[PDB]
């Protein structure tokens, strides 16, 4: 409970210092025709949810790994994450396509080790997974296409007062009385034609895009202070993804999450969770309490939970947390490594199973929070 | 493996835009009204409206624009439509004929890009050189205006502004200028423009931006001499010319915000402005400025008018009368006088235009005739809040009424030189015949000179040879015609009671006990052409054709109909027509010019048969219940050809239109007998003698459809009806605001402040001033009366969703059960609802059960005597125990809230606004439910309706129609869990409420009818849809009809049907699949003959046996008129 003072400038973790700075990068963007069928080379040794808009760093050692990634950049940048459910050993019907953004190869320990970052672009469901002998095999792909839908008073809409449909801007930002007064009036204006049909005007507020992404951010707001419009997009279909990437839930609901292909089903999904979920556990244990829900803060600019890379490779993704319980330290705080530019590391095990539940970041310097950063990871923790 | 076929019962009424200017010549001025799809051309005059076309288009008007370019001699029409058919029409007509030629035609839609968020902006050039189309944003589309540009093509500009409020183009400019109002995150701006058509793209505006009020909504043009622009919002009126600037801050006008406007002077000197409640507004610009002859404003005084209906569309007509556009109300035709002033209000009504829309809900009921529905729905929206009666009949609009009691026969008499003229009505009594001639409006009594006074006259008529022929129970009797005394007297030969008798314009039939007698009239004289006789009493006899061929008799006591030759006595022909009961009336009519026999038994059953005229007769049999009573048929010349009125308890007008005679009833309870009265003062009236009072009136063309308004002053919500009660349940609900009390004072006499009883809810399970807060009722309405029985009031904060009325369980009572729920402004979900049970008995409402369930009831639904519920996403099952409490019986949880249910045998239909459709059964022998089907895709879902156990209907987002079907014989599982999508059709209108049911007299008919089902539709414009199953060999030869029809008819435009049907969604778009166009298919019969020839070709149209590949053309009639019936 640490407010006022979050000096850390919270934009290096987003740009992950740790894994090299001459980091080569790419010009942009590039696009798949939408409900296209594409061959895309599949990566091995990942097992996570990938939702789109995320960063994920990458650490790649072995020689057919490295080729895959060398011949991939010389054509296209694309390749593929695949959405693996509870059942390992590749059984996965959905998956997203990551995007090359910035690369590196590196000659040192006499091997080819390559440092690549990649952010998450499109959706897919994989036809069929065609394994080739070489070791990186490519999977048949369907392009996911992304729906939008438009206001559900545009039907109903009287053409009248469609001139009152433009909304002045927000008074102030994030301030009492200019929001629930305003909001009012804004649910009066906008759903004024909900009395030519035979639902009330909250039900179709309960179906709008501005008043559940207005929700959420109140709700996040009290978990974290947010910076007004701290990097939230103002498009819902990015502001979905970008929740749902924060959200501090499990990977089934990742999964059903990654099925929708509204925004407003997301967004109605993301509320019920986050909403429902309350307290998260150890899933070596699942009886011991280590965090809660408004114990929950961010030092990056992705939100609570972003994904990292140890020198080994693995991809974590870490939750910040003011202060946990239930846990123990061992090893003096070391800073080799560490993915947050002014801490000291010092790894954090559950005091009865002994589970790697993640970190415990001691501060270096005095003009910063003082040794309160707890970067557990979600090897071992679950709803509850 | 659907084959709908979709037909509209009743066009849209609402109104969405209306016009003025001289469209159909450079004199005539004249007012287009789009209501939809449908375009009215009326023409204004000094008593009214006078119609002169309606054009279907295929397509709804978004912009609809009059504009005249140079050299031509009246405005051309410019429409677009919401799917973006860009056209420019021009009327023209050749002393009869009305067609409306299609100057130009094109599709103006971008291949990507975002529409707008305020939507079509539509605007022309005053100088008539552009068309400029705001259709996406950021780009601004244009249409040159030259005689070359027939195909309407169109270039983007980049506007940097991506938000615009408003547009328009100003008057007074050298290039063509736009001025529009642009949202930024500083606030709002007003900038112009300057577009170039020559390098095409926008350039530097006259006059730089200029900081407008922070709710700048709408712009107006002021044209010339004063020029500039005049932007109006929520608290002030501006005006910007450049140098010039002027702003008004007037209190009456804060109160609501101004949403339309029309100029009212060719000079712009006044303007005319309506707000969101309905008061019209007279902004008022004042020309006292002139320095060097230059015009300047002085002053804008804003003075209100009065209060008007909700309007959506204001248009100013010649002569301080104002044309009141409704969408939600009802269109008006108003008076702006300036001197009446009676109370403050400077308006007063002139007319009112029926306005069905929008229906919120309805239902069918059988209020008055047995076995024909009405129509019964929640019309309109806030002050304009009533209830529709729709029914369907033919429409006798009563011109004078008199008094006697129970007459037994109407017939009227010439005694005048001929004229062709009616003088006199001689009406037959209980024992006399009281004749109430009747020169004008008469009604006193003048016995005829040449007929009885108490002789209980059978038949009384002009015959030929200049007599009047006035046959009476004892004897026939003759008057002359110049004379005008008795100068032949037939007496019978046994001197006995005349049983029947029939007439003829020179033939008499007179029937004595089991004889008949035949006598021809002669000039002067009563000469008898024929005797014979007969083995059974004549029950009904009747002769029509100089000579008649052949006369029909009934035998009373064999009950069977014959026909035998008058100049001879050997029967021609005879069949059993039925025998039940002794005919009452058998009488030959040519009505769709041929030879038809209507005999009708005393049942009320309608032995239609055929007959020949030249010799012999058909059987072409055919049994139809007209009734309940012996009719009196009695053909009434005042129709097409002959007609006839089936007089009886339930009358009937019967009517050949394509040689299938139609039987359309009519609005009156109850005649006993019907006579044709063409008076002088009242001509081609008719004459209807009720068991009361006669009275006298004319009667409607053919079938139409009758509307009566019943208003509320209240939004109403959901309509059920009671059969036990004969009573009405509504919900409603009023505005009303918060005042510093502590209390909610109403704003106007509502319909539940002025119930004969009121009642104000008491339950204990569980701000600034001016707001305006809901107050939700339970209205009990009479269902005769239509009055106010009673008044419920609901719990502050309690908002009534459902309203069933069904009977639960073993309890013989029948219940009102009402899903409320309790809804804060600090939630945004409700958490605690309520679901009551009253009970409407001897003018009393009481709360006979109350639950409290923790949600918000969506709907609810009767399945087999248990309550079927949905609270919140959670389908619930509610058993009515013994002691009137509801008990939970099961439970079955969704993802997705359960807003619509609906039930068919034990089939469950549950479905939300994200087009989640899902489907569920009831095991009984379990008890719990469990899901057969589901078909999710993300769409908006407005309505949903079981077509039957296999197939199901909805309506989805930009006013589409689908139909989904189970597979219930797939081998595989994943096939069986998933709703195969077998239709698609895009309507064009918002259908809110799906109900079974038909208009239409339901008979069975034997063969009964190619389609199967009905189901009714209610829309937003008010429109009232019909939806039928039809059979695989019909919808094929349907929809190659339909091909076929599509190169022959032009429609306005040049719209393909096929695109115009096409399922239209933002995302993607398909060809109609699995749907008939009802309206295309009915056209073919407006079309002329050689026009059908070349429609048929090849249809093959024999299924039973046979192909006859020639198909005829009158096949194609005999199968559209019977598609015709169904509504
Ligand atoms: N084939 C092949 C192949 C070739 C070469 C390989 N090289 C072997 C030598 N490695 C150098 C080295 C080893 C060990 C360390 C200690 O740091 C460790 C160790 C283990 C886990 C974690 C960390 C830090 N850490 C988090 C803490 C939180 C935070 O903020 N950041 C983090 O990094 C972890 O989770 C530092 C550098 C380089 C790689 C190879 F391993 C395979
Ligand atoms: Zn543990």
């Amino acid at each position: 409970k640490k407010p006022n003072i979050i000096n850390f400038d919270t934009s290096l973790p987003t740009s992950h210092t740790y894994l090299g700075a001459d980091m080569e990068e790419f010009h942009g963007r590039t696009l798949h025709d939408d409900d296209s069928c594409q061959v895309i080379p599949v990566l091995p040794q990942v097992m996570m949810i990938l939702i789109p808009g995320q960063t994920l760093p990458l650490q790649l050692f072995h020689p057919q790994e490295v080729s895959m990634v060398r011949n991939l950049i010389q054509k296209d940048r694309t390749f593929a994450v695949l959405a693996y459910s509870n059942v390992q050993e590749r059984e996965a019907q959905f998956g997203t396509t990551a995007e090359i953004y910035a690369y590196r190869e590196e000659q040192d320990f006499g091997i080819e080790i390559v440092k690549v970052k990649a952010i998450g672009r499109q959706r897919f469901k994989v036809l069929e997974l065609r394994t080739q002998s070489d070791g990186i095999q490519q999977a048949k792909v369907q392009i996911l296409p992304e729906c939008v839908l438009p206001s559900t008073m545009s039907a109903v809409q009287l053409e009248s007062l469609n001139k009152c449909q433009i909304f002045p801007s927000k008074p102030v930002s994030r301030e009492d009385q200019c929001s629930y007064k305003w909001w009012q009036k804004y649910q009066k204006r906008k759903f004024h034609c909900a009395n030519l049909t035979s639902w009330p005007r909250w039900l179709y507020s309960l179906y709008d895009a501005e008043t559940l992404m207005d929700r959420i951010k109140k709700q996040l707001r009290e978990w974290d202070e947010n910076l007004k419009d701290d990097s939230l997009p103002s498009n819902p279909i990015d502001f979905s993804y970008r929740v749902a990437a924060c959200l501090p839930i499990d990977d089934v609901l990742r999964i059903q999450l990654l099925k929708i292909g509204s925004a407003i089903q997301r967004l109605r999904c993301e509320l019920d969770i986050m909403n429902k979920c309350t307290s998260l556990c150890c899933k070596q244990c699942q009886e011991t309490e280590i965090t809660t829900k408004n114990e929950i803060f961010s030092l990056s600019l992705c939100g609570p939970m972003a994904a990292y890379v140890n020198p080994h490779g693995y991809v974590h993704e870490t939750l910040t947390v003011y202060k946990a319980c239930n846990l123990n330290l061992i090893g003096r705080p070391s800073t080799e490594h560490s993915w947050f530019p002014g801490y000291a590391w010092t790894v954090a095990q559950c005091k009865i199973c002994a589970s790697h539940i993640g970190w415990k970041f001691t501060a270096t310097k005095k003009d910063m929070s003082p040794q309160k950063f707890w970067g557990l990871t979600r090897s071992a923790l679950l709803p509850t | 493996m659907s084959y709908n076929y979709v037909v509209t019962a009743q066009k849209p009424t609402a109104v969405n835009g209306c016009v003025t200017g001289h469209f159909t010549s450079a004199e005539d001025l004249n007012l287009l009204i789009a209501k939809n799809t449908r375009l009215e051309i009326y023409v204004v005059t000094a008593e009214g409206l006078r119609p002169v076309k309606e054009v279907g288009m295929y397509g709804k008007i978004a912009v609809m624009e009059l504009f005249r370019p140079k050299g031509e001699s009246k405005d051309l029409l410019f429409i677009l439509t919401a799917k973006y058919n860009a056209c420019i029409l021009e009327y023209k007509q050749s002393g009869e004929s009305i067609d409306i030629i299609t100057r130009a035609h094109g599709n103006v839609q971008d291949r990507i890009g975002r529409p707008s968020e305020t939507g079509i902006i539509g605007i022309i050039d005053p100088e008539c050189r552009m068309i400029g189309l705001r259709l996406y944003d950021g780009l601004f589309k244009v249409i040159p205006l030259d005689r070359d540009n027939k195909e309407l093509k169109a270039f983007n500009i980049r506007l940097e502004e991506l938000h615009v409020i408003d547009v328009k183009f100003l008057y007074g400019c050298q290039a063509p200028t736009i001025c529009f109002v642009y949202q930024d995150p500083q606030g709002r701006h007003v900038k112009t423009y300057e577009v170039s058509l020559r390098e095409k793209e926008f350039n530097k505006g006259p006059w730089k931006q200029e900081n407008v009020e922070a709710e700048a909504s709408m712009v107006i043009a002021v044209p010339e001499p004063f020029g500039g622009a005049i932007i109006i919002g929520q608290e002030s009126i501006t005006y910007h010319n450049g140098d010039k600037y002027l702003a008004i801050a007037p209190p009456i006008i804060k109160q609501s915000t101004i949403v339309c406007h029309n100029r009212v002077d060719p000079n712009g000197s006044r303007y005319l402005l309506g707000d969101m409640e309905g008061r019209l507004f007279m902004l008022l610009l004042e020309k006292e400025e002139q320095m060097d002859g230059t015009v300047t404003l002085k002053d804008l005084r804003v003075e209100l008018l009065g209060e008007t209906s909700i309007a959506e569309c204001l248009t100013y007509l010649d002569n301080g009368v104002v044309f009141v556009g409704s969408r939600l109300g009802d269109s008006q035709l108003v008076k702006l006088n300036v001197d009446s002033n009676e109370q403050g209000s400077y308006v007063v009504a002139m007319e009112t235009f029926t306005n069905l829309g929008p229906i919120v809900d309805m239902c069918v009921v059988d209020l008055e005739r047995q076995g024909q529905g009405q129509l019964v729905t929640c019309s309109g929206a806030f002050k304009e809040g009533s209830l529709r009666i729709i029914r369907n009949g033919i429409g006798i609009h009563e011109h004078a009424s008199i008094d006697l009691p129970g007459i037994k026969g109407l017939w009227p008499l010439r005694s005048d030189p001929n004229r062709e003229t009616d003088d006199t009505l001689v009406l037959s009594f209980v024992g006399q015949t009281r004749v109430l001639m009747l020169n004008g409006e008469e009604v006193e009594e003048t016995e005829l000179m040449g007929f009885v006074d108490d002789q209980q006259t059978f038949f009384c008529g002009n015959v030929a040879h200049q007599q009047l022929i006035q046959i009476t129970s004892a004897s026939v009797r003759l008057v002359s015609q110049e004379p005008k005394a008795l100068v032949s007297e037939w007496k019978e030969p046994q001197a006995k009671n005349i049983s029947v008798a029939s007439c003829n314009s020179s033939q008499v039939v007179v029937a004595v006990g089991r004889a008949l007698y035949y006598l021809q009239i002669h000039p002067q004289e009563l000469r008898q052409i024929s005797h014979t006789e007969m083995e059974h009493e004549v029950a009904c006899l009747d002769i029509t054709p100089g000579l008649s061929p052949l006369c029909a008799i009934g035998l009373w006591t064999d009950i069977s109909a014959r026909i035998l030759k008058l100049p001879s006595f050997e029967l021609l022909h005879k069949e059993m027509l039925g025998g039940e009961i002794i005919p009452r009336s058998i009488l030959m009519t040519t009505f769709e010019s041929s030879h038809y026999l209507l005999c009708a038994l005393g049942d009320g059953a309608l032995f239609y048969f055929g007959l020949n005229i030249e010799t012999g007769l058909l059987s072409d049999r055919k049994k139809v219940t007209l009734g309940t009573q012996p009719t009196v048929l009695r053909t009434f010349r005042s129709l097409s050809t002959t007609n006839v009125f089936a007089c009886s308890d339930r009358p009937t007008v019967i009517y050949s239109s394509n040689h299938k005679l139609v039987f359309s009833n009519v609005n009156l309870k109850e005649v006993n007998y019907m006579c044709p009265l063409n008076s002088d003062g009242y001509p081609d009236s008719l004459a209807l003698a009720n068991n009361s009072t006669l009275t006298i009136g004319t009667i409607d063309e053919i079938q139409k459809l009758h509307i009566r308004t019943v208003p509320l002053y209240e939004s109403p919500r959901k309509i059920c009806y009671q059969e036990v009660s004969q009573c009405f349940g509504v919900l409603s609900s009023r505005i009303e605001v918060q005042d510093t009390s502590g209390g909610t004072t109403a704003l106007r006499p509502s319909a539940s402040t002025q119930a004969l009883s009121s009642s104000v809810s008491s339950s204990k399970l569980f701000t600034s001033f001016g707001e305006e807060v809901e107050v939700h009722n339970l209205l009990i309405i009479d269902q005769h009366t239509f009055e106010v029985l009673h008044a419920h009031q609901f719990l502050q904060n309690e908002y009534a969703l459902s309203l069933v009325s069904c009977k639960l369980g073993k309890d013989p009572n029948t219940y009102f059960i009402v899903g409320t729920a309790m809804v804060y402004p600090e939630e945004a979900e409700p958490k605690q609802g309520r679901i009551v049970v009253f009970q409407y008995s001897d003018g009393k409402l009481q709360t006979v059960a109350e639950k409290e369930v923790k949600g918000a009831v969506y709907s609810m639904v009767e399945f087999n005597g248990k309550l079927l519920a949905s609270i919140n996403s959670t389908v619930r099952l509610y058993e009515w125990t013994t002691e009137k409490e509801l008990r939970t019986e099961c439970n079955h949880y969704n993802n997705i809230m359960a807003l619509y249910l609906k039930t068919k045998g034990d089939f469950i239909l549950v479905g939300d606004l994200m087009r989640s459709v899902l489907l569920l059964a009831y095991k009984p022998m379990e008890g719990n439910f469990e899901e057969i089907a589901r078909d999710f895709n993300p769409n908006w879902m407005s309505a949903v309706e079981i077509l039957d156990d296999d197939n199901f209907l909805g309506a989805e987002n930009a006013f589409n129609l689908f139909v989904c079907q189970k597979d219930s014989a797939a081998t595989t599982d994943e096939e069986r869990q998933h709703l195969q999508e077998v239709g698609l059709f895009h309507l064009g209108e918002f259908v809110n409420v799906f109900c079974h049911g038909s208009l239409v007299m339901q008979n069975l008919g034997e063969t009964s009818t190619p389609t199967q089902g009905s189901v009714l539709f209610g829309t937003v414009n008010g429109m009232i849809g019909l939806v039928t199953s039809l059979s695989e060999s019909w919808y094929n030869l349907l929809l190659d009809m339909q091909n076929r029809l599509n190169k022959v008819i032009k429609s306005v435009g040049k719209i393909e049907h096929s695109f115009w049907r096409s399922f239209h969604t933002e995302r993607k778009t398909e060809p109609a699949t699995g749907f008939i166009d009802g309206d295309l298919i009915e056209s073919f019969l407006d079309i002329s003959r050689p026009k059908m020839q070349e429609v048929v070709a090849n249809l093959q149209y024999d299924d039973g046996s046979g192909m006859k590949r020639e198909a005829t053309a009158d096949d194609l009639i005999k199968v559209v008129e019977e598609l015709t019936r169904i509504h």
